[PDB]
């Protein structure tokens, strides 16, 4: 096409050259313009810009008549290549490209079903205003394109969210997001699907991918059925106790219910304990101060000092709440013959052990 | 007389010569320091920040200087102490080329280093000055090229916290662009046009200023082309007929973001505008053109005395056609908007605490007559959440479900 | 799973994949990066792992000989006679 245009550009200067330096034949040539082939050159890219300075131009009649059909057939012309221009062109990918790395600042992969509820509320929780000051960005890694909402909502978090089209399931999509040098992955599922079970299996393959790709990574997947999590155990890179996760809906729901069946309000003292809120200052004499008083609290995890060793868990308790005005909830205890296990409330026949 | 060509015979040894030193070395305690200028200009860092904007700001101050300059004969001897502007001018570019240093002792790479655009700028601008302080006779140059840096204009916006957006920031850097390219065309065209032709020991000079170049410029890209000023010589041709190739393929590529920035029009967006001795009635439910068409026969009946209630529609389904012309006949009663009467944000748009009704139409063609019972008791159940004293006029199916209207208290 | 007179990774089994980059995911004990093509993969290698993909090749081998189809078929299906 540059060939074809740069072509035809110089013989219509050629021409324009010859038939205005001739001049015209029935009036003895004295109707002869001076110009050289280059500012011939210019006046052609002139006019077909339809700019027209009129600094030069045609001024014998056969000249002019090659200039209106010039005119005529590159307007044609221009038109007809249009679709091609087109093509070459192409379409713009809008979430191509691959995420870059900052020095000094993490980022977390989040995939999985990627719409505007469950990342609304993942961000919400996560990139929440009293959060203290964390450095992690969070890529999303998507095959199905955003739609507005999605959009507006990743421009509203433009300094700190990206998105990027491509598949879990595919390394190059995986080099692409730098999963290699992640802090984590997160997976999250459809709650909202026909078949609960193909969406677990879809999601374990996700992990199953990811840990192929780069063993080490740090894992938190959603599972929507308690049965199919086990599946989880016959990944040898899975590894609990490094911090990969599943959080089971269904398990954690109905639990959540029915201790609340045993205590009502205990789902709300839950969900409040481990979620960021805003604490609102409330002077009027109403529930919502007293209410709000007790939502600031969260959950923490401590080493014991070595002060503590030898004593009995109520002791230790009733030190930590009138003195240091906490209040340990449970313990982490750990034995030869089995495994680390969380004991809540212990009576007063254990005793604290060392670290 | 004219040693115009030591002065860019000087930026092309400083632009060429040392890239082609640094491609050989490559064919073949500093680390400290290295870090600590890569710390110091770094965009995170406050000195940073407060840097950019001092150069930024100098920037401004040699673009207004090459302005002031202009009207001045090209190339001409001047004295170093008879004039204090060329010592501002001179000290503004010792202090580019020290922070171009500063950035060349702190880059990882080299040869990408060497090819960016405020490299060359200052390669354009700072050898041309030390010569002309060695040879104590000036000659306006490139010095238009400062004009580029206009485009980190709108990362200044965002680091004095004005810009918040990015769609703002979008648009900032994109006009910002737009007026830098073209300061920078018509800074070429005027030194071109000025100078006149070498090979004809520069009689072909055209004694053109500098803003009627930008208005020469302004005049060719919008395609007007009056012909009162135009490039007569041989150079400043050539370069017309580029920039006009340049900047249509320029504006070419530049459309799809305009037309993003631009967006869609949201057609059935904004708030009714309540109107003072005028009640009105807010629809929802199913609203498609057969039950609409009934209501608003018998409702707008010509033979009905004249009652002053205009009807707002609620609906998060968009019209078609049909809906279209027939709101399109009733203009000056009928209004629609889209939004769903379970999002109490839209029902504060359709002013639903001052609407004398709401009636619910109900989807008499549908698979589940429960579902849509349901359905229409829900919106119910939220418009009396949001205000209770409302008169609600609901459409029911069937006739088992409507005691489930009795279950609420308003 | 794990058995008592140890464990399932001595089993001789054979899976069937649609995909062929779906491979790698059969196999821990590999050494395989991810651009390692399908036929150099330990569970390829070591005929664990049946891609249907293979058949595709075959029609190309069937247009250079047509013999190699016959022989295969010969080989392959038992003995099955016209
Ligand atoms: C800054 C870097 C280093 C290298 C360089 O620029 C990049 O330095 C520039 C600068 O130093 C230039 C020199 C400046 C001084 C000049 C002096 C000039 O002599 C003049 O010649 C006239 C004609 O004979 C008159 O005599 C006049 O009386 C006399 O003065 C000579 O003809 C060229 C000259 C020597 C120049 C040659 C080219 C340079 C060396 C440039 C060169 C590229
Ligand atoms: C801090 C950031 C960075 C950017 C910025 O702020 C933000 O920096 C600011 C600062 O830096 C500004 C500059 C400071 C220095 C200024 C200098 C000034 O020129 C002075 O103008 C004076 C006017 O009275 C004198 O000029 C003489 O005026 C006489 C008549 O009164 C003439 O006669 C004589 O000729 C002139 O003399 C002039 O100067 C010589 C005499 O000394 C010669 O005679 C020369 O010929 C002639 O022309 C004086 O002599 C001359 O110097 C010029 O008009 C504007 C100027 C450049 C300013 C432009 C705007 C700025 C850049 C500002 C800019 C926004
Ligand atoms: C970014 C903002 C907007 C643009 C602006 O400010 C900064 O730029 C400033 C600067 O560029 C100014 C010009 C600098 C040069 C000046 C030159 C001066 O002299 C006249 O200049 C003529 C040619 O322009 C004649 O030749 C002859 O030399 C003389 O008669 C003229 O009288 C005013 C002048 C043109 C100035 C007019 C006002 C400006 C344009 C200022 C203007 C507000
Ligand atoms: C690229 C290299 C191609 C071409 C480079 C240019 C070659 C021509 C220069 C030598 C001729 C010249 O100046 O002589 C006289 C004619 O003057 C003119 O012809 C001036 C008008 C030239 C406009 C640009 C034409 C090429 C456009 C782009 C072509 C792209 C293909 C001087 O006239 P005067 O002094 O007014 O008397
Ligand atoms: C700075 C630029 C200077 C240009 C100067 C002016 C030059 C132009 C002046 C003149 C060239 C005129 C002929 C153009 C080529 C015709 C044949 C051809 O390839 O058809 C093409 C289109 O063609 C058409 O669509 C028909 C064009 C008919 C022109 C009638 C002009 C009447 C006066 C084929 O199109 P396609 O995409 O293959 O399908
Ligand atoms: C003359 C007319 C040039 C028109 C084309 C310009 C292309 C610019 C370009 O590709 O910039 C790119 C590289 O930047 C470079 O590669 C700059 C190369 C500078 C060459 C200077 C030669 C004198 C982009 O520049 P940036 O710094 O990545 O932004
Ligand atoms: C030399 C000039 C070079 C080009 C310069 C171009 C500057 C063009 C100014 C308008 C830019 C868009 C501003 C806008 O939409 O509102 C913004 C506010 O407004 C500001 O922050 C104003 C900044 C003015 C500088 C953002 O408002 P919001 O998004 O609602 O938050
Ligand atoms: C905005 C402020 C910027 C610029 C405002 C304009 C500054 C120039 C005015 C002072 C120079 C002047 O008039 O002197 C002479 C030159 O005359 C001209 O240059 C006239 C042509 C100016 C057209 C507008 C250019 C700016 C376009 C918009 C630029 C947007 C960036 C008078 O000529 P004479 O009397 O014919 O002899
Ligand atoms: C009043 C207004 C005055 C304007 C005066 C004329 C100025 C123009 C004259 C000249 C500028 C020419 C270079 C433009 C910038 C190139 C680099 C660049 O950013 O590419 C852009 C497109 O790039 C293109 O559109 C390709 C440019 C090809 C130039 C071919 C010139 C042929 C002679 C990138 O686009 P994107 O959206 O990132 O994709
Ligand atoms: C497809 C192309 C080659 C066919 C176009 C017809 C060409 C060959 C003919 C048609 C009319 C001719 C012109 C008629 C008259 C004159 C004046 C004389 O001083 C010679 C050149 C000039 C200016 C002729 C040049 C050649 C010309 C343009
Ligand atoms: C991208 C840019 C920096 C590289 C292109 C080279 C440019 C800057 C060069 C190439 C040819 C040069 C011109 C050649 C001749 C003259 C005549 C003389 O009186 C000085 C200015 C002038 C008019 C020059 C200005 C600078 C110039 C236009
Ligand atoms: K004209
Ligand atoms: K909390
Ligand atoms: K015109
Ligand atoms: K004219």
């Amino acid at each position: 096409l540059l060939s074809i245009f740069i072509s035809t550009w110089l013989t219509a200067a050629g021409f324009i050259h010859l038939v205005e330096n001739s001049g015209d034949p029935w009036e003895n040539f004295q109707n002869n313009q001076a110009l050289t082939y280059w500012e011939c050159v210019y006046l052609l890219m002139v006019t077909m810009s339809t700019v027209g300075y009129g600094d030069v131009y045609a001024k014998t009649t056969l000249g002019r008549l090659f200039m209106v059909f010039f005119i005529l057939g590159g307007l044609a012309m221009a038109a007809s290549y249009v679709p091609e221009i087109i093509e070459l062109i192409g379409n713009r990918k809008k979430y191509g490209g691959s995420y870059s790395a900052v020095s000094g600042r993490k980022h977390i992969v989040v995939c999985g079903h990627i719409t505007l509820e469950s990342v609304s509320n993942f961000l919400k929780d996560f990139l929440h205003k009293d959060r203290d000051d964390v450095n992690v960005e969070i890529v999303f890694l998507h095959n199905i394109s955003p739609n507005l909402e999605l959009e507006a909502l990743f421009k509203r978090h433009f300094t700190q969210v990206e998105f990027y089209q491509g598949s879990v399931l595919n390394p190059h999509d995986l080099a692409r997001v730098k999963i290699e040098s992640a802090d984590a992955c997160l997976i999250l599922a459809n709650k909202y699907c026909a078949d609960p079970d193909a969406e677990d299996a879809s999601n374990i393959m996700r992990v199953i991918s990811i840990k192929n790709y780069h063993p080490k990574i740090r894992i938190i997947t959603q599972m929507l059925q308690y049965h199919n999590k086990a599946h989880l155990l016959n990944i040898p890179s899975w590894n609990w106790k490094e911090g990969d996760d599943a959080i089971c809906l269904a398990e954690l729901k109905l639990g959540f219910i029915a201790q609340s069946c045993l205590a009502q309000g205990l789902s709300t003292m839950l969900a409040n304990l481990f979620s960021m809120r805003s604490f609102i200052k409330i002077e009027e004499d109403t529930w919502q101060k007293y209410y709000l008083e007790g939502v600031s609290n969260e959950m923490y995890t401590e080493y014991l000092s070595s002060a503590f060793v030898g004593l009995s868990f109520p002791t230790v308790c009733e030190l930590c709440f009138v003195k240091l005005k906490l209040l340990m909830i449970a313990i982490e205890y750990k034995s030869a013959n089995r495994e680390s296990r969380i004991l809540i409330n212990p009576g007063n026949h254990l005793k604290i052990q060392e670290g | 007389q004219r040693m115009w060509w030591a002065f860019l015979a000087s930026s092309m040894v400083t632009f060429f010569g040392g890239l082609f030193i640094i491609l050989l070395w490559r064919t073949l305690w500093m680390t400290s320091v290295k870090d600590w200028a890569g710390v110091m200009i770094s965009a995170q860092t406050l000195t940073g920040r407060v840097l950019v904007v001092l150069v930024f700001a100098l920037s401004i101050g040699a673009l207004v200087i090459y302005f002031i300059d202009s009207s001045n004969p090209i190339e001409s001897c001047q004295n170093f102490y008879k004039d204090f502007t060329l010592q501002i001018d001179m000290a503004f570019n010792v202090f580019f080329l020290l922070y171009f240093g500063l950035r060349f002792i702190a880059a990882n790479d080299k040869l990408w280093f060497w090819l960016e655009v405020n490299s060359v700028v200052d390669f354009f601008t700072v050898p041309p000055v030390f010569v002309s302080v060695y040879l104590n006779r000036s000659w306006l140059g490139l010095r238009f090229l400062r004009a580029l840096r206009l485009i980190q204009f709108s990362e200044i916006l965002q680091f004095l916290n004005i810009l918040k957006t990015s769609n703002s920031i979008k648009l900032v850097n994109l006009l910002s662009i737009f007026i830098s390219t073209w300061l920078t065309a018509a800074g070429f065209i005027h030194l071109v046009e000025n100078s006149g032709d070498p090979w004809e020991n520069f009689q072909n000079n055209q004694a053109l200023t500098y803003w009627e170049c930008v208005y020469l410029l302004m005049v060719t890209m919008s395609t007007v082309g009056y012909g009162d000023v135009y490039a007569k010589t041989t150079l400043g041709r050539l370069f017309m007929v580029f920039f006009i190739l340049g900047g249509l393929a320029m504006a070419a590529s530049y459309v799809p973001e305009i037309i993003e920035l631009i967006g869609n029009r949201k057609k059935y967006g904004g708030s009714y505008s309540a109107v003072s001795g005028r009640k009105h009635i807010v629809v929802c439910g199913h609203i498609t053109l057969e039950s609409v068409s009934n209501f608003l026969k018998d409702f707008l009946h010509k033979d009905r005395d004249d009652v002053n209630v205009e009807i707002v529609f609620l609906h998060n389904i968009s019209p078609n056609l049909e809906l279209e012309a027939l709101f399109k006949r009733h203009f000056t009663q009928v209004e629609f908007y889209q939004g769903s009467v379970l999002n109490p944000h839209d029902l504060a748009r359709v002013k639903i605490e001052s609407a004398d009704a709401c009636l619910i139409l109900a989807n008499k063609y549908c698979a589940d007559p429960d579902a849509e019972d349901a359905s229409n008791i829900m919106r119910v159940i939220s418009i009396k959440n949001y205000h209770p004293k409302i008169r609600i006029i609901t459409q029911m199916l069937q006739y088992h479900n409507k005691a489930h209207l009795l279950n609420i208290p308003s | 799973m794990q058995f008592d007179d140890t464990t399932g990774v001595n089993i001789p089994i054979i899976t069937e994949l649609v995909n062929d980059t779906n491979v790698q995911f059969l196999d821990q004990d590999d050494d395989d990066d991810p651009d390692t093509e399908l036929y150099l993969t330990q569970p390829f290698a070591c005929g664990t792992a049946f891609a249907v993909s293979v058949l595709d090749s075959l029609m190309s081998a069937t247009y250079f000989n047509d013999n190699i189809l016959t022989l295969i078929r010969t080989l392959v299906t038992g003995g099955a006679t016209p």
